[PDB]
């Protein structure tokens, strides 16, 4: 009964969410404790890793706050498949790969991915990436898997990269498939999401009350007559809401669609899909950018403060 | 067992290992020791991910080579220097003749899909996907 | 070797060194195979071909004046090492003699490279950090008219490797004549952790 | 924050049973309550799956996305340790199921009822008299296939049984009888048998199927005439200008019921509690996955 | 009768520091705290070649002066070990019993 | 490349000639970051 | 330097073996098996090593550029992961075979 | 624009204040070159 005491002492104390502040320029120890997060980085010492408090249990704490660690998905590639000279924040999408037992992986950034579908944006890509062979084959039969109008559902989005070890032969990625994207380097510095501005829409400006506590990010394959397009939609809506949106934004394409070829088969009858890639801050994102290579420039869409978060696929029709 | 009007030579590897030596001159590279570090990348309910980092940055301090690599003894032969001639019913699969009747009797006279298990490396295969030592690949 | 890179390269010396490369292939290639087929010119034969090696390799590093590695026993500079697997180090320790020595004296902590205040500026300004600042505003400050030369400049080039107590470590040390040589095998490092060479 | 749901056993297990759920000891199964310790009653699936009664696929997926789920992590002889999974954080589970479907690392999992027998999802306990059933828990494409191949192999099993005329026995077999995903052909256990009058698994939900596409033409002509030319191409004209004269209330009713069939339908084909995984490492038959 | 159990034995590991191993004559090493906010090396060599006044009349190559720089490169290496949360919850704890 | 800084530097007087197979090692390239001074190039640049 | 060719229908540059051996391997090829004659046929390889003496011979040291087979296994393949594998081929270099 | 630096210098307080009608200075660009830090990216950059 005492026992418990000290017990429930240690189980008890919530974070102090307020504090009463006296004067700003004191800077006391009460708000540098209300300021102060721990690390998940540290130097291998005892001293360091006994006050960093790197071995507490489910979180980090010197010896819950709506902070959660990410989870990173890692694969390994043919080196050739992915251009080593991409950004950090690139959003990943795994084939799932036909292979029964193979343990090598067959990931797209959307400008590989374009090289692909098709066969300045093409410049980038055909300047990232000169070979669009070794990628035609990754993916074996693709003028069937998309005359079959079901490339949608083998797409897995796994969000963006934030490490990748640049190695010579098999090239292994760390991504975040889940939760906050955010560096595990020695000075930790911000990951941003970087994605093609003539790849990417957005949605409000699109449509030009209220404000969100957050916008989602959309992807959104989608068969066209010329071939699948890869165009990145962002919104501040719900995700059902955007189903029907975004089937008024293709009302134009779907009688395109029915019109320029009529779809005497069934398999066709699909148009597109999109699946949402997670939350970002609503307020002030999407701040433009452009992504220097040696020799040419495209611009680039860079979404800072990503909560990556994937859904599944959802048709549009 | 009459021979064709052409005369075919032929073309192997034959993998020797050997224990080869290294030498390096003194103070060839100067490098730099980073300061490690420990960083947690998983944290489910159960068991927490660690991961050690460390880095180093090494550069020369000589122009020149300063290093130097020679195979000293074979050890063994690893391969038989043998004949085993690569399938090209593998290699080039899309490849088919006129009828489907002559092509079925031209892969069943010759060796023709004999083994359709592995067509890649398969240390790139993961764990658990002709008994002897390793056929060194012959082509004409 | 330079006789035969002395009047610049071209097609012919090219080929030349092509056709030595085949040369140097095809007879002096495992020269631990055809070492016991002779016997009696034989501790001479790896002595010949390992003072090859160490003449074939080029010691010119500039940290080549600063004394790090030394043998205990007698004040001489080790001038390379010497990294095989066991058997071979086995083998060359009977072909060469049992007479090398067990240790050498060399460095017991690293050298260290913090960023002092004036680099500090510099990385905080502009981010290029120097190397050695004091001797960048010793040589074109204070001074500019003194010339430099090797006897100034030996505590430039060694930073902080010649201010380290030496402590032994233990090596076998074979002699090729003037220099000393150090040969080691890590493949005991190696075995224990299931790990190829 | 601790989440140790210990359900304590009444009378102690023995040998045989223990030997059962030692390689059962990273499935997942649904609770009744999240509270501290319970009793055996509250565990998976027993109380809507029982072999006693007709059991059907509709409340069974209900009461699945209904309560907490949890893997278990222990099995002493008579407590059952075991931790219940929040959406907050990630969990690691184990692949160990009967029907062996073999797992991808980033794929995304569906809690879904047993449909391939009871028998390979038990642990048929003596000592109590329960049913431990566990819920299958297998890859979402091979999911909607499954669910596909079984709803289409109902549907023709009730044909043929209902004329022989209809198709035949192998047809239906050598194409729904198999399951394909990345090239790993699984193959199905069907119950031929199952049964007239219902008392079986699947039939609530093809009767629902059945009716729901039933209703769908004059449901389609009622909502074209209601509201345009593009619509009016796609279907053929049969299904356009059928009938244009029913009762009110009886459309009214029909048009309700088929609306109620459509949206529970619906929402059972979204696999309801979905599961994302992050690294499956089938060297220990690991899959590290947190709920989506 | 008994079932005898007579050793449990267990290895030591070695420990194998770089200062100890004879390969640390092979290059020189210097602690760099602070390595991974080094974005690059650069090493640089002004080489003045001397040459010599000859007797015929040739094209004569002037004082020449070789400029060669070098860089560095990064080399990063990461391994995992894992740990229980179970012996995390024990080690933060306080027991009281044997 | 000759992507080289030319800048003049306080230079260190290191022992160890480095001449030896020069210029014929540079005129084949073995550094990818090297710049021949002919005569007068070989002035120290300007600030 | 009395003939251009031993064989001419292997040294031409529309010659069958130029048909069947030059078609450049990629990493995510299906057959992916290994070939001994595309290290003396493949055109790009054959060109790879006009960049100098000292350049090739880096890259006889730094990477494994030519065409390099497997080991360990029943048939050779050409090696993907190539993580602990450790092979310097000089038929990559000098392009003669013995 | 972004054509700054972006670094953390020694900045100098200076006595007058220049805050008069900035934002709607920098919405219509009366300078050339500059950098708008809002919140979260106002911090100093590291070294």
């Amino acid at each position: 009964r005492r026992r418990l005491q000290r017990r429930i002492a240690g189980l008890l104390p919530p974070p102090a969410r307020r504090l009463n502040i006296s004067r700003g320029s004191e800077f006391t120890r009460d708000v540098r404790g209300l300021v102060e997060e721990h690390a998940q980085a540290s130097s291998l010492s005892a001293a360091a890793v006994w006050r960093a408090g790197l071995l507490a249990p489910g979180e980090v704490a010197v010896a819950w706050s709506g902070w959660r660690p990410p989870v990173f998905g890692d694969f390994l590639i043919h080196a050739s498949s992915f251009n080593n000279a991409e950004a950090t924040g690139t959003p990943l999408f795994q084939f799932k790969q036909s292979d029964p037992f193979s343990g090598v992986d067959a990931v797209f950034t959307p400008l590989s991915l374009f090289i692909l579908m098709n066969h300045g944006l093409t410049r980038m890509a055909n300047l990232l990436y000169d070979s669009p062979a070794t990628l035609a084959d990754l993916v074996p039969d693709f003028g069937r898997l998309v005359a079959d109008r079901r490339f949608h559902n083998f797409i897995t989005p796994v969000g963006p990269l934030v490490e990748n070890i640049k190695s010579t032969y098999l090239n292994k990625i760390t991504t975040v498939v889940h939760g906050p994207v955010v560096s595990k380097a020695i000075p930790r510095s911000t990951v941003k999401v970087t994605v093609p501005q003539e790849a990417f829409v957005d949605l409000d400006a699109w449509l030009s009350q209220p404000c969100p506590a957050d916008a989602r990010l959309y992807v959104a394959l989608t068969y066209e007559e010329a071939g699948p397009r890869f165009t990145f939609f962002q919104s501040s809506r719900g995700h059902c809401q955007i189903m029907n949106i975004l089937r008024i934004y293709y009302s134009p394409s779907i009688m395109h669609r029915y019109a320029v070829v009529q779809p005497l088969h069934i398999e066709e009858l699909t148009f597109g899909a999109v699946a949402c890639l997670g939350t970002f801050s609503a307020t002030d994102g999407w701040r433009r950018s452009a992504f220097n290579y040696r020799g040419s420039s495209l611009p680039v869409v860079e979404i800072d403060s990503f909560y990556s978060n994937v859904s599944d696929w959802e048709v549009i029709l | 067992k009459i021979h064709p009007g052409v005369a075919m030579t032929v073309v192997r590897t034959d993998e020797i290992l050997s224990e080869n030596i290294l030498f390096s001159s003194r103070a060839s590279t100067s490098m730099f020791i980073g300061t490690p570090n420990v960083s947690r990348r998983e944290a489910r309910v159960d068991a927490v991910t660690f991961e050690v980092h460390h880095e180093m940055a090494s550069i020369d301090t000589g122009l020149s080579y300063s290093s130097t690599m020679t195979p000293a003894r074979v050890a063994a032969i690893t391969t038989d220097m043998g004949i085993h001639t690569q399938d090209f019913f593998s290699v080039f699969p899309a490849e088919a003749f006129g009828n489907q009747q002559v092509n079925d009797y031209i892969k069943a006279k010759v060796g023709a899909q004999r083994n359709g298990t592995l067509l890649r490396d398969p240390r790139t295969y993961l764990a658990g996907m002709l008994c002897h030592g390793q056929q060194a690949t012959c082509e004409i | 070797d330079p006789t035969f890179t002395e009047r610049g390269f071209s097609k012919t010396v090219k080929s030349d060194l092509i056709a030595m490369f085949k040369r140097h292939l095809l007879e002096h290639s495992f020269f631990l195979d055809r070492a016991e087929n002779m016997g009696s010119g034989f501790s001479q034969y790896v002595r010949s071909r390992l003072s090859e090696m160490v003449a074939a390799v080029s010691g010119e590093s500039v940290l080549k004046g600063v004394s790090t590695y030394t043998t205990a026993k007698g004040g001489e500079p080790v001038g390379g090492v010497f990294i095989v697997t066991d058997n071979v180090l086995r083998q060359l320790l009977t072909f060469l003699g049992e007479e090398a020595d067990n240790q050498i004296m060399g460095p017991s902590s690293y050298a260290s490279f913090v960023v002092r205040g004036e680099n500090l500026v510099t990385a905080v300004s502009y981010g290029r950090v120097m190397r050695t600042f004091e001797h960048f505003m010793a040589r074109i400050v204070d001074s500019p008219e003194k010339a430099g030369s090797t006897k100034s400049d030996l505590p430039a080039v060694a930073a902080g490797v010649e201010d380290q107590p030496r402590v032994p470590i233990s090596a076998a040390v074979i002699k090729l004549g003037n220099h000393a040589v150090a040969v080691e095998s890590l493949q005991k490092m190696y075995n224990d952790t299931q790990s190829p060479y | 924050m601790d989440l140790k749901v210990v359900v304590s056993l009444s009378s102690r297990l023995y040998t045989d049973e223990i030997a059962k759920m030692q390689q059962r000891i990273g499935c997942i199964l649904p609770l009744a309550s999240t509270h501290g310790t319970q009793n055996v009653q509250g565990l998976g699936l027993g109380q809507v799956y029982s072999l006693e009664t007709v059991p059907d696929y509709v409340s069974m997926y209900n009461y699945l996305s209904d309560c907490t789920l949890a893997v278990l992590d222990e099995v002493s002889v008579d407590s059952l340790i075991l931790t219940k999974i929040v959406p907050g954080q990630t969990y690691a589970i184990k692949n160990k199921y009967q029907p062996f479907f073999q797992w991808h690392g980033t794929g995304s999992l569906s809690v879904m009822p047993p449909v391939f027998g009871r028998e390979h999802a038990t642990v048929k306990l003596e000592s109590n008299d329960v049913d431990i059933v566990f819920p299958m828990v297998l890859p979402t494409p091979i999911a909607e296939e499954v669910l596909q191949k079984i709803l289409l192999f109902n549907v023709y099993s009730r044909v043929v049984m209902q004329a022989p005329g209809n198709a035949d026995m192998l047809d239906v077999h050598m194409h729904l009888g198999s399951v394909s995903y990345l090239g790993h052909h699984y193959e199905l256990a069907l119950p031929e048998v199952p049964g007239p009058l219902g008392l079986a698994l699947l039939d609530n939900l093809s009767l629902y199927f059945c009716i729901m596409v039933t209703l769908l033409p004059r449901a389609s002509m009622r909502l074209v005439r209601g509201l345009n030319l593009f619509q009016e191409m796609v279907p053929d004209e049969i299904a356009r200008i059928d009938l244009d004269d029913l009762s009110v209330a009886d459309d009214l009713s029909r048009m309700r019921v088929m609306m109620t069939y459509l949206q529970s339908l619906a929402s059972l084909f979204n696999l309801g509690p979905r599961l994302a995984t992050a690294a499956y490492s089938q060297e220990t038959l690991t899959a590290t996955c947190w709920l989506r | 009768k008994f079932e005898v159990l007579l050793g449990v034995y267990t290895n030591a590991i070695q420990y194998v520091r770089f200062l100890e191993t004879a390969l640390a004559v092979s290059c020189v090493n210097t602690e760099f705290k602070d390595l991974s906010r080094m974005t690059d090396g650069k090493i640089q060599f002004r080489i003045s070649v001397p040459t010599i006044a000859h007797g015929d009349g040739r094209r004569p190559s002037k004082q020449r002066t070789f400029i060669v720089v070098k860089n560095c490169h990064k080399h990063h290496i990461s391994t995992e070990m894992e740990l229980s949360m179970l012996d995390l919850e024990i080690l933060h704890s306080i027991p009281e019993t044997p | 490349n000759e992507g080289v800084e030319n800048r003049p530097f306080p230079y260190l007087t290191v022992d160890a000639d480095l001449l030896s197979n020069l210029r014929q090692s540079a005129a084949e390239g073995l550094f990818h970051s090297f710049d021949l001074l002919v005569g007068k190039d070989a002035r120290e640049a300007g600030i | 330097e009395y003939r251009s060719t031993v064989n001419p229908w292997a040294s031409q540059l529309g010659s069958l073996g130029d048909i069947m051996y030059n078609s450049s391997y990629r990493q995510t090829a299906v057959p992916g098996l290994y070939s001994p004659c595309r290290a003396f046929f493949n055109k790009e390889e054959l060109l790879r090593n006009n960049r100098g003496l000292y350049n090739m011979v880096n890259e006889y040291s730094q990477r494994l550029g030519g065409h390099p087979a497997t080991s360990n296994t029943e048939v050779q393949f050409v090696v993907i992961a190539g993580t602990d594998v450790f092979l310097e081929q000089p038929c990559s270099f000098l392009q003669e075979a013995f």
